[PDB]
């Protein structure tokens, strides 16, 4: 087609909600929240990264939320524009 | 959040 995703693989949200086993004890956002809104646990600190876009996010502050960090850095994202 |  006419889109592709940059991770395949982390194309399902359960795949994604599985990358957070390690999730640091510091990282406020939750794994459900975070997978649902296209993102994954990359393994380094508190840095998700969207299935779709392959935008990467870190540093979360809070009143932070999953989707609008996603919709504000990445708004062209598919995964964004399709929700 | 920051872009990484
Ligand atoms: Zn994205």
């Amino acid at each position: 087609g006419t889109i592709y995703p940059r991770n395949p693989a982390m194309y399902s949200e359960e795949a994604r909600l599985k990358s957070f086993q390690n999730w640091p004890d510091y990282a406020h956002l939750t794994p459900r929240e975070l997978a649902s809104a296209g993102l994954y646990y990359t393994g380094i600190g508190d840095q998700v990264q969207c299935f779709a876009c392959g935008g990467k996010l870190k540093n979360w502050e809070p009143g932070d939320r999953a989707w609008s960090e996603h919709r504000r850095h990445f708004p062209n994202c598919f995964f964004v524009l399709g929700r | 959040a920051t872009a990484a």
